[PDB]
RNA sequence: AACUGCGAAUGGCUCAUUAAAUCAGUUAUGGUUCCUUUGGUCGCUCGCCACUUGGAUAACUGUGGUAAUUCUAGA
RNA sequence: AAUCCUGCUCAGUACGAGAGGAACCGCAGGUUCAGACAUUUGGUGUAUGUGCUUGGCUGAGGAGCCAAUGGGGCGAAGCU
């Protein structure tokens, strides 16, 4: 099928990023990146349309202390699109998803990335636009 | 592409369907309201002056 | 030898070269390099800086109709008749109107026998 | 001359309804039988007797 | 692809109803066959092939590719003079009437398969020529012989034993 | 120049290769980066391998060549490029003036 | 069918906002505006077509475009 | 001195009453590691390269300078 490429990550462990679907949270909090096997020191990190798990900071109380599985949909460090396109954003975003694909919310705030877009069929057809 | 062509002398515009931008690239970046050269339009063309009235998108 | 692109200095942007920036409101622009983005990201507007083709095509730097008169047909009649019509003889135009007037003039005495 | 576009010329559609139009266009000078000199169509269908009508000039 | 009135028009004949139902185990081809008969004829049926067809009503049904519900469908057709010749039954006009039903073949959902007996008269079951007899057509047939049903036999998935398979004639 | 550029133009880019000077004689084309500093002799060896992978066996065919200035960041690919775009400057005016 | 004119600012619904605000009585507009009705006034001013002018534009004939809309262009 | 994993196909297939549910060949990529490299993106930047600017100084202009690199924008090469 063509799994994604190689792109540079530049969130680690820690980040917080702005939560992009219409749940009520205002931004996520990621803790891990899955897939991720690691090595000693190196934070895991996660580019867009990576699966990562993360915790709501501001939002809706009946979220904030939970984990939740999410995906980033838009990064602000610059990747090569393999085609000499060094692509970066305007901010850091992802939205809010299950385990099996589904999206929690019902739209999408912004652009989403071409590569997060092929990833996950379902934040595609959810997407406002593609950048 | 389909490219009508209207004569004020005769009327009957008539469609020309084309598929060479080769042959498109006379009146490409060019705009509307000009006179260029029909004469890419072939020899049978050769000679022929038009001017750019309107045009219609890719949707409609 | 992709899509020929363009920096907002207006710069032919090719492949490999600079970098593209997506923004949330959905707007997409590239930069030809990092003195073109510094200069979007401070927001300077590209009609003063003295190097880019926006300044140059406002500065002026680097830097007719036709009427026609036409004559066709009308429909239901002849494209000969129209025209012989139209160049008639000045005679016969003057015999056409002494003419009508004669017709006025028994259609006057029609209008009198008429009255009586 | 390409075929179908410069060649069988259609006639203007109708003719002209103002008086100084039709004067100008048939060189009128002065009222030489502008009664008579204007167009009138003729109408040919298959299922009617065919006639001709003409419009009404005016100013 | 007609209108309500033909229906009743044909509805109110009596010789030439069939209410059948559908049974076999699970995995036979009962879905598959069921909407090649929908592409085929039916009341207004097209000739739709977009996978599984109205006898899926669910959209966990097609998430799955698993029958839960059982789906009544109706079919209209018409068949020729010397196809009538074989009708020894009663026989009135061309036209036929099958009030189908897609019964579930889950040992669960017996009770389902019971509910669809009762309404039929009659039972395609489908038969898997690989697999042969399995436990299900076993099972639905005890069922449909206690309800009095006159089985009609349709062996399945004939591909698989042609070419995957590789049964040559004889074992065939 | 390739099949689809048609371009008159050498593989020299524009300003000359940084730090090693113009390329006359034949070169070859290597994916990627090969160890050394520029004009440092470089040993080409038919590989000791068995090359029937699909990357190994891949058909090339190049349709652009970059050929802007290495000496910085080159926007013009070459001289009549660089000259149709820019247009005339005071240094060529000046060149006429004085050679009529 | 269309251009033009007129109406579409009325009617109907609902009581959210709203506490000298709305509203009732009363008073002023000699501090204003007013399609329509009616009545006035419309030769009062000395000034090569007037037996009446120019360009068009609809509707209309025709080539379409779009997935789409009471969408529209080209001649 | 290489290492391990995932996606597709096989295949909703073998197996199995069902539920579920693989594997070999192959294809596309990743993790960790290694050895390089600077075309491109980014970092540096005293080329003290070019503008901008504060204080003071050379009578003013032009041209400069000092403030332990005055500060700041952009930055070639090199290194990364
Ligand atoms: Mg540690
Ligand atoms: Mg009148
Ligand atoms: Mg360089
Ligand atoms: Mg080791
Ligand atoms: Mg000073
Ligand atoms: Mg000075
Ligand atoms: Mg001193
Ligand atoms: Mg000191
Ligand atoms: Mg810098």
């Amino acid at each position: 099928s063509g799994a994604k490429f190689r792109i540079s990550l530049g969130l680690p462990v820690g980040a917080v990023i702005n939560c992009a679907d219409n749940t009520g949270a205002k931004n996520l909090y990621i803790i891990s990146v899955k897939g991720i096997k690691g090595r000693l020191n190196r934070l895991p990190a996660a580019g867009v349309g990576d699966m990562v798990m993360a915790t709501v900071k501001k939002g809706k109380p009946e979220l904030r202390k939970k984990v939740h599985p999410a995906v980033v949909i838009r990064q602000r460090k610059s990747y090569r699109r393999k085609d000499g396109v060094f692509l970066y954003f305007e901010d850091n975003a992802g939205v809010i998803v299950n385990n099996k694909g589904e999206m929690k919310g019902s739209a999408i705030t912004g652009p989403v990335a071409k590569e997060c877009a092929d990833l996950w069929p379902r934040i595609a057809s959810n997407a406002g636009s593609i950048a | 592409m389909k490219l009508n062509i209207s004569f004020p002398a005769t009327g009957c515009q008539k469609l020309i369907e084309v598929d060479d931008e080769r042959k498109l690239r006379t009146f490409y970046e060019k705009r509307m309201a000009t006179e260029v050269a029909a004469d890419a339009l072939g020899e049978e063309w050769k000679g022929y002056v038009v001017r750019i009235s309107g045009g219609n998108d890719k949707q409609g | 030898m992709k899509v020929e692109l363009c920096s907002f200095s207006g710069y032919k942007i090719y492949p490999g070269h600079g970098r593209r920036y997506a923004r949330t409101d959905g707007k997409v622009f590239q930069f030809l390099n990092a003195k073109c983005e510094s200069a979007f990201l401070s927001k300077r507007n590209p009609r003063q800086i003295n190097w880019t083709v926006l300044y140059r095509r406002k500065h002026k730097k680097g830097q007719t109709r036709r009427a026609v008169k036409f004559q066709r047909a009308i429909t239901g009649a002849s494209l000969a008749d129209i025209m012989a019509k139209r160049n008639q003889k000045p005679e016969v135009r003057k015999a056409q109107r002494e003419q009508a007037i004669r017709a006025a003039k028994e259609a006057k005495k029609a209008k009198q026998a008429s009255k009586k | 001359d390409i075929p179908g576009l410069t060649d069988t010329t259609v006639p203007r559609r109708l003719g002209p309804k103002r008086a100084s139009r039709i004067r100008k266009l048939f060189n009128l000078s002065k009222e030489d039988d502008v009664r008579q000199y204007v167009v009138r169509k003729p109408l040919n269908k298959e299922g009617k007797k065919p006639r001709t009508k003409a419009p009404k000039i005016q100013r | 692809n007609f209108t309500v009135d033909q229906i009743r028009a044909i509805m109110d004949k009596k010789a030439n109803i069939r209410n059948m139902s559908v049974i076999a185990h699970v995995d036979h081809g009962k879905s598959t066959l069921t909407d090649s008969l929908v592409c085929k004829a039916g009341i207004i049926a097209s000739a739709r092939a977009g996978e599984t067809r109205f006898t899926d009503t669910r959209k966990d049904e097609q998430e799955r590719c698993i029958t839960i519900k059982s789906t009544a469908i109706s079919l209209f057709y018409e068949l020729s003079e010397n196809d009538l010749n074989f009708i020894k039954q009663s026989k009135d006009g061309a036209g036929f009437l099958i009030n189908l039903i897609d019964s579930p073949g889950h040992v669960d959902f017996s009770s389902e398969v019971t509910a669809a007996l009762r309404v039929t008269d009659g039972a395609l079951v489908v038969v898997d020529c690989v697999s042969g007899v399995c436990v299900q057509t076993e099972t639905v047939l005890r069922q449909a012989i206690a309800e009095r049903i006159k089985p009609v036999l349709m062996m399945n998935k004939m591909d698989r034993a042609l070419l995957e398979l590789q049964l040559e004639p004889e074992e065939l | 120049s390739t099949d689809y550029d048609l371009s008159d133009k050498s593989i020299n880019p524009l300003g000359g290769f940084v730090h090693y000077g113009e390329v006359t004689n034949d070169f070859v084309m290597l994916k990627g980066c090969v160890v050394g500093t520029k004009k440092r002799v470089l040993t080409l060896r038919k590989s000791l391998l068995v090359q029937t992978k699909r990357r190994a066996l891949e058909k090339i065919d190049l349709k652009f060549i970059d050929t802007t200035s290495k000496f910085g960041h080159g926007r013009f690919q070459t001289m009549e490029e660089k000259k149709a775009f820019m247009g005339p400057l005071k240094k060529d005016r000046i060149a006429k003036e004085e050679g009529a």
